[PDB]
RNA sequence: GACCGAUAGUGAACCAGUACCGUGAGGGAAAGGUGAAAAGCACCCCGGAAGGGGAGUGAAAGAGAUCCUGAAACCGUGUGCCUACAAGUAGUCAGAGCCCGUUAACGGGUGAUGGCGUGCCUUUUGUAGAAUGAACCGGCGAGUUACGAUCUCGUGCAAGGUU
RNA sequence: UAUCCUUGGGAGUCAGACUGCGAGUGAUAAUCCGUAGUCGAAAGGGAAACAGCCCAGACCGCCAGCUAAGGUCCCAAAG
RNA sequence: AACAGUGGUAGGAGAGCGUUCUAAGGGCUGUGAAGCCAGACCGGAAGGACUGGUGGAGCGCUUAGAAGUGAGAAUGCCGGU
């Protein structure tokens, strides 16, 4: 600022002014934070809608139980080959399947999501969604 | 963020110091006095697209007035009879571009005294 | 002064500032160029007799 | 998400002062003389 | 063609342009003999440069040291040193380009 | 050689010479023929009674486009007045054959 | 697009006698010939005029009581030293000057205003030594 | 890190609270960049040396020690066109002559000569002013941040809305 | 002939200048009651030059056409 | 499609172009990128694009949210002349 600059008080008006090169900036951005909020009614009526874009273009793909045995990332590349999904994707599983979460984190395109932690963003970016059917019954209960 | 902006000032000051290309003295290098004689040289060039519309008139009249003194008529006497008898709406330019050809002018000059 | 001078009134004040070629002749001894009416620096002789 | 076009008449460019002579309010920034 | 730059020999580059006005169109032997006949303070500096300008050509291009003539003789301002009101000490680039006729 | 006054100031046109007429429609590539011949000349058929009867000039429409970009600047002596505008003026080139 | 001449101008040579005409009445018709107003081709920056020779300048006359009234002033660069003269002495001691002074006022001012004045030739008596150009007589229209 | 990138960010990216200034309390700077590598110029030539020209190194010496890129003011040297009878906010329309060939276009550069033409910004009832301000170039340099009021717009729900 | 009410948002100015017409006045001389116009915020033509006078209102081109005030020997367009 | 209209400071309203940045995509660059210098092109303005030289590591484009602002004037400040 002009005041928190290690500057002089005497006339050389002052050696650390707005026009002076040795001084700081007049205005300038200060320690602030912008955190607004929608209503609760407008926070659960959109997660359906981005889901609703996906039922249109068959971007939803539903699987049963997300069958895994270990943490082999070679299996998931065969699974992405099996479901023929190419770019970024989603995985939603209701019970935090640890073989799923420990796998696929290194595969660059994909991500796994515990079913309560869905949000309006990752449905838009990852643009297709491998869902276990066991998680589908949960998501109507919260919304 | 912070925006320095150095690549946007010189390209805004070349295009003024290019339109001054050919002035006297310092007025094609210093930006501070090349901006005045661009803002004035667009101002004369509007004011003097109206005089060359009106100072080619004093050319064509002065040549017609000399080409009419071959037949005794002045300019006012000639144009007065050029609208009475003849129904032509000939320009004072195109009744002057034919001054070179005496035969042509003469023919049109004969009708002036026909209704005078 | 009252107002600075341009590049035109500056370069016109330097026509009567340049210097001229001094008088150079051909020594009769064994020189190439030397100021007239004087003793050469390299032979060091005058008229027709070296006085050095 | 590629072309997230906002609703028409929902946003408006913030008014500036002293950033143009023809834009308006630049000399005295619309604060009088 | 022969080139001899004297880089940052200490002379003010307006007192050195007053000596390069008679050696830009003269014959090469007829200029070196006129440099020693001048009382100019900064005359010896140019003499050395010229003498080195010939000897660059007649050794490395071998071009008949009584046929040459002086094409370009410019003097450029060089980096200055400022002392203490402030006194500048100017410098000079002197170059001479000699070619055949 | 005819003086034609079609859509603007009358112009002197001899045989075999291109001119520049204002933007009539003219369907560039086709022909056109004016109808307002004044003073077809040579044998001196005067312009008695508003344009010689029966006299036409056939022309071939050749090229349409614009002129050199005249950029009009304008400003007052004070009160922060500034105005700036470019202006390409349209034009039509026609060659000339067979004065009737 | 109109014709504008370019240094291809055949000057004639015209004799004008000032036998009983007036100063400003005869100088008002001469300075249109000098400027080239009477030619059918005429361009205001090319000087398409033509030479005139004036014979018997001392025969001129000016009306009214002007032969005692009109006083010619020629104030030099010296402040407080402005000379003055009349018009009776001017048309008698050297009547050349009176015509070429009053012509000079009616001509324009500038470069062509002093270029055109070089075409004027005013001699005394009634004889011009310019017969190698064969001028003809032109009366005042 | 929707932070800065050497006039910024701390005063300080570098032998900085240093150098300097002051008796003293105290004040308080300036200054980054060869190259992938040091391969940093064996030798020859002029010169007292500096500095050059060759030769070598290297992808580059136009990279040679304040060394990447290197703008502008300022200073130059060549070269096409004008200029030694001419009174001009220097320009602008008309305009030969002369020299040129383009992002091909009613081309480009100079312009003898004619017409018109009281700089710029701020301020005042009002400017040409001697009313104020600028030597020039370059950089930096002045209206929006959560907290409260009020209205417009957009949106959700709506006699129920909201944490 | 197309303007003016309401309500609400947002302001600016608060020493204007000069030239005329209806009552005076002042020295029936240069304030002032009224009212108009222009400039302020308005270029172009005319009055030699001219912020307030005369005519007139600039979207931008064109080497198109007639007029306003004012003008017609020459400078400078036209008897 | 015919009319009507377009001087303008204070001031009010509306429509736009640019400058850095982090990501959803899409795509050039060592056969030469930014930056720099040229140019006789394009758009109603702010401003864009293409060839040519110089440079030796990066940039950019319709699409959305933010902008430590886009300078000719401070008897501005630092540097250079």
């Amino acid at each position: 600022n002009r005041s928190e600059v290690r500057g002089g008080g005497r006339k050389p008006g002052s050696i650390r002014s707005p026009q002076w090169r040795g001084g700081g900036v007049v205005f300038g951005p200060t320690p602030r934070s912008y955190s607004y909020k929608l209503p609760k009614k407008v926070r659960r009526l959109a997660i359906k809608s981005v889901l609703s874009s996906k039922v249109i273009d068959n971007n939803i793909i539903v699987l049963e139980d997300l069958t895994l045995d270990t943490a082999k990332t070679k299996e998931m590349a065969a699974i992405l080959k099996g479901l023929s999904v190419e770019k970024k994707a989603l995985i939603v599983t209701a019970d935090a399947n640890e073989a799923v979460a420990l796998s696929a984190r290194n595969i660059p395109g994909v991500t796994v999501v515990e079913a309560n932690g869905i949000n309006v963003l990752d449905v838009v970016n990852h643009e297709k969604l491998l869902i276990t059917k066991a998680a589908v019954e949960k998501v109507e209960e919260v919304l | 963020p912070r925006v320095k902006g150095g690549t946007v000032t010189r390209k805004r000051r070349k295009k003024v110091l290019k339109l001054a290309k050919g002035y006297f003295g310092s007025k094609h290098t210093l930006y501070k006095v090349a901006n005045q004689q661009v803002m004035k040289s667009g101002n004369y060039a509007f004011r003097d697209r109206r005089q060359k519309k009106r100072d080619f008139r004093k050319l064509w009249i002065t040549r017609i007035n000399a080409a009419a003194r071959m037949n005794g008529l002045s300019y006012s006497r000639l144009m007065h009879g050029l609208k009475l008898s003849g129904i032509e709406v000939n320009r004072k330019m195109l009744a002057d571009l034919a001054v070179n050809d005496l035969t042509a002018f003469n023919q049109l000059a004969d009708a002036a005294k026909a209704q005078l | 002064p009252f107002r600075r001078t341009s590049k035109m009134k500056k370069r016109l004040r330097r026509t009567h500032f340049k210097l001229n070629v001094p008088g150079m002749t051909e020594c009769p001894s064994c020189g190439e160029m030397k100021l007239s009416h004087r003793v050469c620096k390299a032979c060091g002789s005058y008229n027709g007799k070296d006085i050095n | 998400l590629h072309e997230l076009k906002p609703s028409e008449g929902s946003r408006k460019t913030r008014n500036r002062v002293g950033r143009g002579i023809g834009s308006g309010n630049g000399k005295t920034a619309g604060k009088g003389h | 063609q022969a080139k001899a730059v004297a880089r940052t020999v200490r002379i003010a580059p307006r007192k050195a342009r007053l000596v390069m006005d008679l050696i830009r169109g003269k014959q090469v032997g007829e200029a070196v003999s006129i440099l020693n006949l001048t009382p100019r303070a900064a005359s010896p500096i140019i003499e050395k440069v010229l003498k080195s300008a010939i000897a660059n050509a007649e050794h490395n291009y071998e071009m008949d040291a009584n046929n040459l003539v002086i094409s370009q003789a410019f003097v450029d301002e060089g980096p200055t040193l400022k002392r203490f009101s402030q006194i500048n000490k100017r410098t000079s680039h002197i170059t001479i380009v000699v070619s055949e006729k | 050689y005819a003086i034609i006054k079609t859509g603007g100031k009358q112009i002197k046109v001899e045989e075999g010479q291109t001119v520049y007429i204002e933007k009539l429609a003219a369907e560039a590539g086709e022909t056109v023929t004016f109808e307002d011949v004044l003073f077809v000349g040579g044998d001196n058929v005067k312009v008695g009674n508003p344009t010689v009867e029966g006299a036409t000039v056939t022309a071939k429409v050749e090229k349409q486009g614009r002129a050199k970009k005249i950029t009009v600047f304008r400003y007052k002596p004070k009160k922060n007045v500034h105005k700036k505008q470019g202006h390409r003026q349209p034009y039509t080139k026609v060659t000339i054959e067979k004065i009737n | 697009t109109p014709m504008a001449n370019a240094s291809t101008i055949e000057r004639k040579w015209l004799v004008v006698d000032a036998a009983g005409k007036t100063l400003g009445r005869l100088s008002s018709e001469v300075a249109a010939i000098l400027r080239g107003k009477h030619k059918p081709t005429y361009t205001p920056h090319v000087d398409t005029g033509d030479h005139v020779i004036i014979i018997n300048a001392e025969k001129i006359e000016l009306t009214g009581k002007k032969l005692t009234d009109k006083i010619y002033y020629r104030h030099t660069q010296h402040p407080g030293g402005l000379k003055s003269r009349t018009a009776l002495e001017m048309r008698t001691n050297y009547p050349e000057k009176m015509l070429e002074l009053a012509i000079k006022g009616m001509l324009p001012k500038g470069s062509l205003g002093r270029q055109m004045f070089k075409k004027l030739n005013v001699y005394r008596g009634s004889e011009h030594p310019h017969e190698a150009q064969k001028p003809e007589v032109y009366e005042l229209r």
